[PDB]
């Protein structure tokens, strides 16, 4: 159930996570809408991502 | 209201 | 510069702005052949067979 990032993106909102290309994510909510919660796997870090940005390992 | 990917 | 996935869904409607756009239903299901444009990426249709532009963040991957 893992998901890795197609891009990298640099976010300028508090709540969205900035990440690069290959970065591995557990999805936490994707029932809000377009934007998932997701928790970085490499920082621990959780917050929103685009959804268009992630594809299923 | 995603970004367009940087292709 | 481009996507790792091709197979790609769509997340919402869109109608054809030109003639060489696709219109598409949300669900639709798609195979991209060009993204190099970046915000319109060149897909075919796997409903209709159809080539055409699709704006690019209104799909996501499969
Ligand atoms: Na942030």
């Amino acid at each position: 159930t893992l998901f890795v990032a197609l891009y990298d993106y640099e976010a300028r909102t508090e709540d969205d996570l900035s990440f690069h290309k290959g970065e591995k994510f557990q999805i936490l909510n994707s029932s809000e809408g377009d934007w998932w919660e997701a928790r970085s796997l490499t920082t621990g870090e959780t917050g929103y991502i685009p959804s268009n940005y992630v594809a299923p390992v | 209201s995603l970004p367009t990917p940087p292709t």
